[PDB]
C-alpha cells in the first residue's frame, strides 16, 4: 500500500489512506470512530495552520532582529514589551476584543462542522456560495481560497493539501522545538541557530546546561 | 446575607441538581434498556440536561400547575393496610 | 420567523409562528403552550416598560446633552420630584398599589378568559373600551385609539415593537449597571467611551472585572 | 475509542470526574476568596 | 507554442487562445477559467499602469535630474490652490474620476457591452469589441494587425512591470535614479551588482543599508517611508 | 431602461410602474407593496417640503448678502428663531400645528381612502374631480391648466427637483453643523479657493 511512519508495520485499520498525510499513525487508536477522526482532522488542521502562521511570525522578525535591521523582540517577550509601549490599550480590552472575534469565527467554524453547508444560507450578511464549505476542514470558496487554488484541479488539490499537512506538522514540532530551546537557553531561536552557526562543536543541547544537569 | 441570601442561592443550585437528576431519570425510563443509563452514564445528554437546569423553577411550576409534576395515586405501589 | 439566533442551529418548532422569533429558547422555557402564551405576554409588559422607561431617561438626556432643557437624571429623579410632589412617599406607593392592582387583574382576566373584559357587564357600562383583538398581548380599544391594527403594516409593526422592546431591555439593564459600576449618566458613559474607547470601557470601571477573580489585571500593566 | 469512552462514561468514572471538578471549583474559590463567611463585598 | 521553458508541457488550463499565453503557470492561479479572465484583466491594467508609471519615471529623471522620483511628492508642483492642503482636492478629483472610469471598465467586464454607450451624448457609442480591448475612439489608429500588437502590448507590459519593480528596489537600496544607477553599473561592473555589495553565508551576512529614510514630514503628517522587507534583505 | 447604475441588476418589484423609477434600491427598503405605497408618500411629502425650504433659505442667504431684504433677513436660518415677531414662539407653534393637524387629517384621510376627502365641507357644489392619486390631487391644486401636456414627464421633474432639494436641504443642515456658516458663505469659500476649502482640509483643520 502507501508509505507508512513504521515501515513493516501495517497502517491503522481505522486509516485507509483518503485522508492527506496519512501515514497509518494512529499507534493509540483514537481516530478509530470516523466522527471523532473527522473532529481530529480539524483539530490537526487548526493546530497546523496556527502553528504555521505562528512560526512564520516569530521567525521572520527573530531574522530581521538578528541581521540588526529592526529591534523586533523576541517571542517570548513580546506580550510585555507591548503591554509597556502601549499603556492606553489595557490587557484586557485586547484580550476581550480577541475573545468575542475568535467565538464569532469559531462558533461559525464549529456549527458548519455540526451541520455542514449550515452557513450557506445568507444569514451573515448575505454570504452564500462562500460558506458552503468544500470537505471538512477546507473551507474553500472564493472567500478563504480567492485565487481559486483548489477550485482548479483535483491533483493540484491533494497536492497542496499534503504540502499543508506536512509543512503545519513540521511547524507543530518547531513550536515545540521554540519551547524547549527558550527553556534550555535563554535566548531565541535564530540566537540558537547562529550560535550553532557560529561554532557547532561546542553550541549543542549537551551544552546549554539544562538538558544534562550534570556537571560533564 | 448571613443567611437569607446564601438560602435562595443554596434552594436555586439544589433545585438546579435535582431537576437535571429528574429529567435525565426521565429520558433514560423511555428507552430500550433503562437500566443501562443509571450506571454507564449517557455524558452527552447528561451535559445537555444539565445546562438546561438553569431554568429548572420555570418548567417545575408549570409541572406543577399542569398536574404533570405528580404520579396519580393509582399507579404507586403501596403496601397492604 | 425573523430569523435564526445561531445560524445552523435546530430551532424549536413552537416558535415558528411567533412575532420577533429567531427560535431562540435554549433552556426551552416555552416548551410548553400555555407557558409559552404567558411569557409572550410577559416578554410584551417587560418590553412596552422598558420602552417608556428607556423614553424618559433617553430623551430627556439627549436633549440636556444638546442643551435644549436642564432635568434631573434619572439615579436621582425621585428626590427632586419627591421634594416638590403634594402627594407624600406613602399614598403614592398606597395609589400605585391599588391603581395597578386594579389594571393588571383586568390584565390578567383578559389572559385567562380573552375578550371576558368587554363582555355586558365587565365593566359598569365602558366594557367597550376593552372588547379585545383576541390576540395575546395586543388588547386594542383605547389601548388602540389611532386604529392602526387594522393597517396592512400590523405585522409588521409587531416585530417592530419587540425588537425594539428587546434593545429597550438591555438598555435600561445597561443604564442601571453602568451606573453601578461607573457611578455617572449614561450620556456621560457614552462621551467617556467615545473619547477613549480603548481604555474606557467596562474592563477599566474596576467593578465588572473583579480584581480578586482576576490576578492577572494587576500583572500585565504597564 | 467507542469501547474506551464507554468506560470513562461508567458511574464510578463520571462521579471521579464531576467531584474532581466540583472539588477543584470550590478549593479555587475559597484560593482566590479566602475565608468566605456572608455574602458581603 | 512558444512555451516560457521549451521541451516543457503548458498546463491544461492555458490552451493559447489569449495574448501572450507562454504556457507559465506553476502554481496553478489560473486553473479556474473565471478567475483566468479576471487575471488577464488585471495584467492588462497592471502591464498598462507600469508601462506609463516607467516612461514617466525616465522622462522625468531625464528633464529634471535634480528631483528623485521617489522623493517627487514632496518637490511636486502645485498649480490649484495657495494652500499646502490643496493635495486633499488633488486626491478628492482624482478619487472621482478614477471611481468613474475603473466602474465604467468593471461593469464592462461583468457586463460585456453594456458599458458602450456615452451616458450624456446618446449618439456616441463604441462599436462591439473584446472585454479588455475597448477599441473605437480610445482605438483612432491601428497600426498592424490585432493579434501581433496585443503579443507586443503584453510582452512590453511585462517588460515594465519587471522594470518598475526594479526601479522601486534599486530607489531602495541605492538612493538614487534608474539611469544614474545604470550609469554607476557602467562605470564599475563588478563591483556595483547585487551580488557585490550583498553575500549571505552560514557565518555571517552583509546587508546594503537602504538610503531612504524611515519617515518624511509633510506639512505635520509623518508620512512613514519603511524600506520594503528590508529585514530580508541579502 | 435607465437606471442609477447602468449594467447592473434592478429589483424586481421596480419595474418602471413608480415616478422616477431607477432601480435604486441596495438596501431593498421598499419590499412589500403597501410599504412601497407609504414610501412613495413620504418621498413626495418629503421632497416637496425639502423643495420649499431650499427656495426659503436660498432667497434669505441672497437676501442677507445684497441687502434687499430687512433686518429679518440679514439673520442666518439657523439663527432666524432668535428674531422678534409680533406672536412669541409657543402661540405660532401651536397655531401652525392646527393648521397642519387639519390639512394632513385631510390628506391622510385621502391616503387611506382614496376619493374619501373630495368635497368641499362647506360648499357641497365644490368637489375634486374623480380619479385622483393619493400623492397627486386636482381642482384647486392646480389652478391651472399643467396636467395635459405629459403628466408622465412633469411627475419625473418633480421627483428630480425633490431629490435634488432633500440633498440641498441636507446639505444645508450638515454644513451649518460642521463650518458654522450660511450656504453662501460655503458657496463663496468653496469659490475662494476650492483645492483646499472643501469637505477635506477643513474637517481635517477642524481636528
Ligand atoms: C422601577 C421601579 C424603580 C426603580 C428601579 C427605582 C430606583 C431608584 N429610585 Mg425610585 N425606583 C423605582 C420606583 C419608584 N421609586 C419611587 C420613589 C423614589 C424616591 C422618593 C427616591 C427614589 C430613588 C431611587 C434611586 C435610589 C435607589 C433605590 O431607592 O432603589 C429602589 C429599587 C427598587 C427596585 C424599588 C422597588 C420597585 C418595585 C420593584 C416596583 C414594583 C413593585 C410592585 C409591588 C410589583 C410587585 C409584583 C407584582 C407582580 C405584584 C434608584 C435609582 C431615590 C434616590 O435617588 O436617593 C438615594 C429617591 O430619593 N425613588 C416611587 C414612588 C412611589 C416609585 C414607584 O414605583
Ligand atoms: C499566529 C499569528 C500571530 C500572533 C498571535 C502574533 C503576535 C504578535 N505579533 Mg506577529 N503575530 C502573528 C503572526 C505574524 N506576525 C508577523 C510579524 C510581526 C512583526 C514584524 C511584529 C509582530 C508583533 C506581534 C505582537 C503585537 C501584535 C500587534 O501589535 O498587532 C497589531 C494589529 C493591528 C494594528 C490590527 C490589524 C488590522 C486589522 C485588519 C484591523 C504580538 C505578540 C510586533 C512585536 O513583536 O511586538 C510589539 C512586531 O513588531 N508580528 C508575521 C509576518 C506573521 C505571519
Ligand atoms: C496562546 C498563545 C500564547 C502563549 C504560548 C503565550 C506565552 C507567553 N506569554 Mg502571552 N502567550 C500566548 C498568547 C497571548 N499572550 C497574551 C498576553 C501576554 C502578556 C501581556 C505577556 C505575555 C507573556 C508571555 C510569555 C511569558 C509568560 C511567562 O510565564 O513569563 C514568566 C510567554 C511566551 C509575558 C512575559 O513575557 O512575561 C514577562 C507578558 O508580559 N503574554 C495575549 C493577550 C492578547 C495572548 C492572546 O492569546
Ligand atoms: C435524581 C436525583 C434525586 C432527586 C430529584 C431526589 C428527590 C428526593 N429525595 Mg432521593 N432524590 C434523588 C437521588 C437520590 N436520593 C437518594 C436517597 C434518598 C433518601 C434516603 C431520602 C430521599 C428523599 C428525597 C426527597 C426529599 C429531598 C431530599 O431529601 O434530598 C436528599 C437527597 C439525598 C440525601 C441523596 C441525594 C444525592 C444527590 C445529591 C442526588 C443524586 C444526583 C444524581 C446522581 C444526578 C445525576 C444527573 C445527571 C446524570 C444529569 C425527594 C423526593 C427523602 C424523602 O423521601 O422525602 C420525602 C429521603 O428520606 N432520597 C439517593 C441514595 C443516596 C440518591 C442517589
Ligand atoms: C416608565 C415610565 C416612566 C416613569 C416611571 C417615569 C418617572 C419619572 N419621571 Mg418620566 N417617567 C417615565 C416615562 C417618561 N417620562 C418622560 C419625560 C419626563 C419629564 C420631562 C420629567 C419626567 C419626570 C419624572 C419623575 C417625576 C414623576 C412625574 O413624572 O410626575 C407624575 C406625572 C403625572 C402623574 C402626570 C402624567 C400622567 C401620564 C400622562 C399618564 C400616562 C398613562 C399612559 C397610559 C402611559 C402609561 C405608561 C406605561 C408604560 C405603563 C419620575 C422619576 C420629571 C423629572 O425628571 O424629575 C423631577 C420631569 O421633569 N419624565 C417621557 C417622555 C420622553 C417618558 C416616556
Ligand atoms: C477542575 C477543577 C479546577 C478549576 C475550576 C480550576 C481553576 C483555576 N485554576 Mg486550578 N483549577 C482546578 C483544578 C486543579 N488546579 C490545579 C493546579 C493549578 C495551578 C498550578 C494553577 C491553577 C490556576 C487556575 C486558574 C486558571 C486556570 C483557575 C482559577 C492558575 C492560577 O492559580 O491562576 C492563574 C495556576 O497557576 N490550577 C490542580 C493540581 C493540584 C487541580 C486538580
Ligand atoms: C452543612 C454544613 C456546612 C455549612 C452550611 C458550611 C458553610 C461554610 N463553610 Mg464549612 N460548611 C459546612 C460543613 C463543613 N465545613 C467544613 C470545613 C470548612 C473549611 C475548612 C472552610 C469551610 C468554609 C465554609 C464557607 C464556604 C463559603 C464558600 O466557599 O462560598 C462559595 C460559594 C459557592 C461556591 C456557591 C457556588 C457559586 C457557583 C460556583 C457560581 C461557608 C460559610 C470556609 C470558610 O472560610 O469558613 C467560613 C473554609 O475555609 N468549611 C467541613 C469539614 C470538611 C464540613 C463538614
Ligand atoms: C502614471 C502616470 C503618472 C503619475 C502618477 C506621475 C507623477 C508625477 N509626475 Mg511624471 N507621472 C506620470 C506619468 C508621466 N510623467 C511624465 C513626465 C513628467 C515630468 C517631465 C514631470 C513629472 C512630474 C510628476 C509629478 C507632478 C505631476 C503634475 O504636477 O502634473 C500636473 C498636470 C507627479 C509626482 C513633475 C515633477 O514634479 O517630478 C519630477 C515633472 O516635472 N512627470 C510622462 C512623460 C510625459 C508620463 C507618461
Ligand atoms: C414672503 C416672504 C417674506 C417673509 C416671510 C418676510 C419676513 C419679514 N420681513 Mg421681508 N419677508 C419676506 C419677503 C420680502 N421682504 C422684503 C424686504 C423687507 C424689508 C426691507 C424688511 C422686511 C421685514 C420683514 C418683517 C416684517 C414684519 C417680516 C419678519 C422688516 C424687518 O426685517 O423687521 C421689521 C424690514 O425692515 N422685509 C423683500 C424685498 C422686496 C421680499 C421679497
Ligand atoms: C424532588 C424534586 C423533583 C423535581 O426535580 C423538582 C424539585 C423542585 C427539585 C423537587 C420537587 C419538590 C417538591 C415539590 C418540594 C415541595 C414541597 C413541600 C410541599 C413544601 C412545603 C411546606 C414548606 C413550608 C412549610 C416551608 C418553609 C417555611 C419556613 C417558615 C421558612 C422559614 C425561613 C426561610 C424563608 C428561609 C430563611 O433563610 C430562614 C427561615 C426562617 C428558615
Amino acid at each position: 500500500d502507501r508509505q507508512v511512519w513504521f515501515p513493516g508495520n501495517a497502517p491503522a485499520p481505522h486509516l485507509d489512506g483518503s485522508l492527506p498525510g496519512d501515514f497509518g499513525f494512529d499507534p493509540l487508536s483514537l481516530g478509530s470512530d470516523p466522527q471523532l477522526l473527522k473532529w481530529f482532522q480539524q483539530a490537526e488542521l487548526v493546530h497546523g495552520r496556527t502553528a504555521m502562521t505562528a512560526v512564520a511570525g516569530i521567525l521572520f522578525p527573530a531574522v530581521a532582529t538578528k541581521a540588526g535591521v529592526v529591534n523586533i523582540p523576541q517571542w517570548y517577550d513580546a506580550g510585555s514589551v507591548w503591554v509597556q509601549n502601549n499603556p492606553n490599550f489595557p490587557f484586557a480590552a485586547l484580550l476581550f476584543i480577541q475573545i468575542i472575534l475568535t467565538g464569532w469565527v469559531e462558533t461559525k467554524r464549529w456549527l458548519d462542522f455540526k451541520n455542514p453547508g449550515s452557513q450557506a444560507d445568507g444569514s451573515f450578511l448575505g454570504v452564500t456560495d462562500d460558506f458552503k464549505g468544500v470537505a471538512n476542514g477546507y473551507p474553500g470558496g472564493k472567500l478563504f481560497d480567492p485565487f481559486g487554488l483548489s477550485r482548479g484541479s483535483e491533483g493540484q488539490l491533494q497536492k497542496y493539501q499534503e504540502n499543508e499537512i506536512k509543512n503545519g506538522r513540521l511547524a507543530m514540532v518547531a513550536f515545540l522545538g521554540f519551547i524547549a530551546q527558550h527553556a534550555a537557553t535563554g535566548k531565541g531561536p535564530i540566537d540558537n541557530l547562529a550560535d550553532h552557526l557560529a561554532n557547532p562543536t561546542a553550541v549543542t543541547f549537551a551544552t546549554n546546561g539544562v538538558s544534562l544537569p550534570f556537571v560533564h | 446575607g448571613e443567611t437569607l441570601i446564601p438560602t435562595v442561592g443554596f434552594l436555586y443550585i439544589a433545585g438546579w441538581i435535582g431537576t437535571a437528576g429528574r429529567d435525565y431519570l426521565i429520558a433514560s425510563k423511555g428507552e430500550a434498556k433503562p437500566r443501562e443509563k443509571e450506571y454507564i452514564i449517557d455524558v452527552p445528554l447528561a451535559l445537555k440536561i444539565s445546562a438546561q437546569g438553569a431554568g429548572w423553577p420555570f418548567r417545575v411550576i408549570r409541572e406543577l400547575q399542569k398536574g404533570t409534576l405528580l404520579e396519580k395515586d393509582s399507579n404507586i405501589t403501596v403496601s397492604p393496610r | 420567523k425573523a430569523g435564526n439566533w445561531l445560524p445552523g442551529s435546530k430551532t424549536p418548532a413552537y416558535l415558528e409562528d411567533l412575532p420577533g422569533s429567531y427560535g431562540f429558547d435554549p433552556l426551552k422555557l416555552g416548551e410548553d403552550p400555555a407557558s409559552l402564551k404567558w411569557y409572550v405576554q410577559s416578554e410584551l409588559v417587560h418590553s412596552r416598560f422598558a420602552m417608556a422607561a428607556v423614553a424618559g431617561i433617553l430623551i430627556p438626556e439627549v436633549l440636556k446633552a444638546f442643551g435644549a432643557v436642564n432635568l434631573p437624571v434619572w439615579y436621582e429623579a425621585g428626590k427632586y420630584a419627591q421634594e416638590s410632589s403634594p402627594i407624600p412617599f406613602n399614598t403614592l406607593i398606597a395609589l400605585e398599589i391599588f391603581a395597578f392592582n386594579f389594571v393588571e387583574i383586568k390584565r390578567w382576566q383578559d389572559f385567562k378568559k380573552p375578550g371576558s373584559q368587554g363582555e355586558e357587564g365587565s365593566f359598569v357600562g365602558l366594557e367597550g373600551f376593552f372588547k379585545g383583538t383576541g390576540e395575546n398581548g395586543y388588547p386594542g380599544g383605547v389601548f388602540d385609539p389611532l386604529g392602526l391594527s387594522k393597517g396592512p403594516g400590523y405585522e409588521a409593526m409587531k416585530l417592530r415593537e419587540i425588537k425594539n422592546g428587546r434593545l429597550a431591555m438591555l438598555a435600561f439593564i445597561g443604564f442601571a449597571s453602568q451606573y453601578l459600576a461607573t457611578g455617572k449618566g449614561p450620556i456621560e458613559n457614552l462621551l467617556d467611551h467615545l473619547s477613549n474607547p480603548l481604555a474606557n470601557n467596562f474592563t477599566t470601571n474596576g467593578t465588572s472585572l473583579p480584581a480578586q477573580a482576576h490576578p492577572l489585571l494587576s500583572v500585565l500593566k504597564p | 475509542m467507542k469501547n474506551f469512552t464507554t468506560y470513562l462514561s461508567t458511574a464510578p468514572v463520571v462521579a471521579l470526574i464531576w467531584f474532581t471538578f466540583t472539588a477543584g471549583l470550590l478549593i479555587e474559590i475559597n484560593r482566590f476568596f479566602p475565608d468566605p463567611l456572608v455574602f458581603s463585598f | 507554442r512558444a512555451l516560457w521553458l521549451p521541451g516543457g508541457d503548458a498546463p491544461a488550463h492555458l490552451d493559447g487562445s489569449l495574448p501572450g499565453d507562454f504556457g507559465f503557470d506553476p502554481l496553478g492561479l489560473g486553473a479556474d477559467p473565471e478567475r483566468l479572465a479576471w487575471f488577464a484583466e488585471s495584467e492588462r491594467v497592471h502591464a498598462r499602469w507600469a508601462m506609463l508609471a516607467v516612461a514617466g519615471i525616465a522622462v522625468q529623471e531625464v528633464v529634471r535630474p535634480d528631483v528623485f522620483w521617489y522623493e517627487a511628492a514632496l518637490k511636486s508642483p502645485m498649480p490649484f490652490g495657495n494652500s499646502p492642503a490643496a493635495i486633499l482636492g488633488l486626491v478628492a478629483f482624482e478619487l472621482f474620476a478614477m471611481h468613474f472610469v475603473e466602474v465604467r471598465r468593471a461593469y464592462d467586464f461583468k457586463n460585456p457591452g453594456s458599458q458602450d454607450q456615452d451616458p450624456i451624448f446618446s449618439n456616441n457609442k463604441l462599436p462591439k469589441h473584446e472585454v479588455g480591448y475597448p477599441g473605437g475612439i480610445f482605438a483612432p489608429v491601428i497600426p498592424g494587425d490585432l493579434a501581433e500588437l496585443k503579443l507586443k502590448e503584453i510582452k512590453n507590459g511585462r517588460l515594465a512591470m519587471l522594470a518598475f519593480a526594479g526601479f522601486v528596489m534599486q530607489a531602495q537600496v541605492t538612493g538614487k535614479g534608474p539611469l544614474a544607477s545604470l550609469g554607476d553599473h557602467l562605470s564599475n561592473p563588478i563591483g556595483t551588482t547585487i551580488f557585490s555589495k550583498a553575500v549571505v553565508i552560514p557565518g555571517q551576512a552583509i546587508v546594503p543599508p537602504c538610503m531612504i529614510p524611515s519617515s518624511v514630514e509633510y506639512h505635520g503628517i509623518t508620512i512613514p517611508t519603511p524600506c520594503f522587507l528590508s529585514g530580508l534583505w541579502p | 431602461r435607465a437606471s442609477w447604475l447602468p449594467g447592473s441588476e434592478i429589483p424586481s418589484y421596480l419595474k418602471g410602474e413608480l415616478p422616477g423609477d431607477f432601480g435604486f434600491d441596495p438596501l431593498r427598503l421598499g419590499e412589500d407593496p403597501a410599504a412601497l405605497k407609504w414610501y412613495q408618500q413620504a418621498e413626495l411629502q418629503n421632497g416637496r417640503w425639502a423643495m420649499l425650504a431650499a427656495a426659503g433659505i436660498l432667497f434669505v442667504d441672497l437676501l442677507g448678502h445684497l441687502g434687499a431684504g430687512g433686518p429679518a433677513a440679514a439673520t442666518p436660518w439657523f439663527k432666524a428663531s432668535d428674531f422678534t415677531y409680533f406672536a412669541p414662539t409657543s402661540t405660532l407653534f401651536i397655531v401652525e400645528l392646527l393648521l397642519f393637524a387639519w390639512v394632513e387629517v385631510r390628506r391622510y384621510q385621502d391616503m387611506v381612502k382614496p376619493g374619501s376627502t373630495n368635497q368641499d365641507p362647506i360648499f357641497s357644489q365644490y368637489s375634486l374631480p374623480s380619479g385622483n392619486e393619493p400623492g397627486y390631487p386636482g381642482g384647486i391644486f392646480d389652478p391651472l391648466g399643467y396636467s395635459k401636456g405629459n403628466m408622465a414627464e412633469l411627475k419625473l421633474k418633480e421627483i428630480k427637483n425633490a431629490r435634488l432639494a432633500m440633498l440641498a436641504v441636507l446639505g444645508f443642515f450638515v454644513q451649518a453643523k460642521t463650518t458654522g456658516k450660511t450656504p453662501l458663505d460655503s458657496l463663496s469659500s468653496h469659490l475662494a479657493d476650492p483645492w483646499s476649502n472643501n469637505v477635506f482640509g477643513i474637517e481635517h483643520a477642524r481636528l
